[PDB]
């Protein structure tokens, strides 16, 4: 029972997947590339999404769609087996759909 | 209303703004806002849209030639596209 | 106690427990004596 | 016999015009009004404000919650005690 | 000059017990004077702007001739106080944050 | 006009802040007091008499 | 969907993945089947897991566990047990044979019984019980 934001940030380093319809190798590759994006540029998040979907653009699919953020809402139409929603760093969260 | 970036026909930009503002006036939660803004425009013009509502979000997305709109109302942000 | 620690535990038992179900038969021997025993003291 | 005695005390002070209890989704149970054309008004307008305010408070630092709320209009003091089970309303002009 | 008067009002309010913060935000959700850092500022400005326009629309809908000059939400930590003055050419819902626990 | 509004609101809120410091309303007495003083006289129970 | 089904689901998931891997591997599953007596092939169990494994893991987990319990349970509360008590052997006909009740009281060897119950639960006042008045009996 920690007693501030800061001890929460001390514990919260895990990257829990909130909900996901992805293959296990799909999941591990996408999960690790997103954590490397978030650790690479905490300040400017635009070019995190640059890197995430352009890697997924050349490799996995011609269409892709990345949303990183702090507080937001969304409703998308997505073709099944290709959706990733994860919580990174105990605060920042990323939606990702094709 | 405030628009920061868009590349689409203004005659339905007016459609976008009048669709979003009455939505923001009516409901009192921000999931149903992004629900309605897609839903009613979806039954208006095209089969496919995607729409984001919040504050301090980052995104990269492939544009559409005449379907890409980035609103701004009252420190509450909206994106929608095809 | 002697007239209502029995009669609120006699009504607390569970006879059948969790083919081989003959063990249940054997099991239902044992607790039988239980209730009989308890009843005698209340009588 | 403690809840109803507190209702009877609280509804008989110098400014109180109505006490309302409403459930999670709705169903205003145990109003106090001689007609019911404006109870439903309270019951479907106010808990939107109560949970919207819980959003405003809790968003800042998630150890935090909301407990009460007051809206003082010109002629009314709408006090709402929101919590997990229900929403409760007391109306009073000072 | 009246700028000394309003800054003096900030020390009038802020000299009270427990008062953590004072900030002024106009109808377009942008803070003007602060007392906090910049991001707690902008998240207060956005959140309180949306919340208070919803609350005023609630009270006006509930009764036609009654408006609000007051708003008070509670925490277990700090009792945010919102005041609005809805008018033309000015509508400046100032918002205080305070609590009587400290000091 | 901005200045006049701000000082008007400062006056009203100043009254309110005093109102909250005057007497604290939101404070339950004995929120958490564990130490309880109770009844502890000797109890004799005959579980069964072995006869 | 409910709250105690999560309790039983957690207990049964504990029973299956008994070593503590956090994933149902084939060997613990065969251990469970062999405790129940079954020792099938090593190609049918593959197909069974491959239908239950959605993630490609070759090992099923708690989300997949409750997915299969969810589909099998809610696809196929008090309607069935009181229904199939005796009238559900009649399937929306409302006429129960007295001989069924005489047989029931015959087999369970009960010491003293008079069947005045069916005489005094008679709400159509004919000599049988429809289903609504059958629940009124219960």
């Amino acid at each position: 029972q920690f007693e501030d934001m800061e001890a929460f940030l001390r514990v919260a380093k895990y990257t829990l997947v909130k909900f996901t319809d992805m293959h296990v190798e799909m999941k591990e590759e996408a999960m690790d590339i997103c954590i490397t994006a978030v650790e690479k540029y905490p300040n400017d998040a635009e070019k995190c999404t640059q890197m995430i979907k352009d890697q997924m653009d050349k490799k996995f699919g011609a269409p892709w769609h990345v949303v990183v953020g702090k507080g937001f809402s969304y409703e998308i139409t997505y073709e099944v087996r290709n959706l990733l929603y994860i919580y990174v760093g105990g605060r920042t969260a990323v939606l990702l759909w094709k | 209303a405030v628009i920061k970036n868009a590349d689409m026909s203004e005659e339905m930009q007016a459609d976008a703004v009048d669709c979003a503002t009455q939505a923001l006036e009516k409901y009192n939660i921000e999931k149903d806002i992004a629900a309605y803004i897609k839903k009613e425009f979806d039954r208006k013009h095209n089969p496919t849209w995607h729409c984001i509502v919040g504050r301090n979000f980052g995104s990269y997305v492939t544009h559409e030639t005449k379907h890409f709109i980035y609103f701004y109302l009252g420190q509450v942000a909206i994106l929608l596209f095809k | 106690n002697r007239v209502d620690s029995n009669l609120g535990a006699i009504s607390s038992t569970l006879l059948v427990e969790l083919e081989g179900f003959v063990e249940q038969n054997r099991f239902q021997k044992k607790q039988a004596e239980l209730l009989a025993i308890r009843n005698e003291e209340v009588r | 016999s403690d809840i109803e005695s507190t209702l009877t005390r609280i509804q008989g002070h110098k400014g109180v015009i109505g006490v309302i209890i409403v459930n999670n989704q709705g169903v205003p149970l145990r109003s106090t009004f001689e007609h019911d054309a404006m109870t439903k008004q309270y019951a479907d307008l106010v808990p939107g404000l109560a949970d919207l305010a819980r959003n405003l408070v809790r968003d800042l630092d998630p150890q935090n919650d909301l407990e009460f709320l007051r809206i003082r209009s010109h002629k009314h003091e709408i006090m709402v005690a929101a919590k997990d089970d229900f929403v409760l309303l007391v109306i009073q002009d000072p | 000059v009246d700028i000394a008067a309003v800054d003096e009002t900030f020390k009038r309010l802020q000299s009270h017990k427990g008062v953590l913060g004072i900030i002024v935000i106009n109808a377009e959700g942008i803070a003007i004077r602060t007392t906090f850092d910049n991001d707690l500022t902008v998240q207060y400005a956005a959140l309180v702007s949306h919340f208070t326009v919803k609350a005023r629309s609630a009270v006006r809908k509930l009764d036609g001739d009654n408006d609000l000059k007051f708003l008070r939400i509670r925490s277990k930590k700090h009792e945010i106080m919102i005041a609005p003055e809805f008018e033309r050419s000015h509508e400046y819902y100032l918002v205080v944050v305070q609590d009587p626990s400290r000091e | 006009d901005y200045i006049r509004t701000v000082v008007q609101l400062g006056s009203s809120v100043e009254d309110l802040i005093k109102q909250n410091n005057a007497v604290d309303i939101y404070q339950e007495y004995f929120t958490n007091v564990t130490m309880d003083h109770t009844s502890e006289a000797p109890h004799v129970k005959t579980v069964t008499v072995f006869k | 969907l409910t709250d105690e089904e999560m309790d039983m689901c957690r207990k049964a998931f504990a029973m299956f993945d008994k070593d503590g891997s956090g994933t149902i591997d084939t060997k613990e599953l065969r251990t469970a089947l062999s405790a129940l007596g079954q020792n099938p092939t090593e190609e049918d169990m593959f197909v069974m897991i491959s239908q239950v494994d959605q993630d490609g893991s070759r090992c099923i987990e708690f989300k997949e566990f409750v997915r299969v319990i969810q589909i099998n349970k809610q696809m196929s509360a008090d309607t069935l047990d009181a229904f199939v008590a005796l009238g559900g052997n009649l399937d929306k006909t409302g006429r129960i044979l007295v001989d069924k009740l005489r047989s029931i009281c015959e087999e369970f060897e009960l010491t003293v019984n008079v069947d005045r119950l069916v005489k005094d639960a008679d709400r159509d006042l004919n000599g049988f019980l429809s289903y609504d008045e059958f629940r009124a009996l219960l």
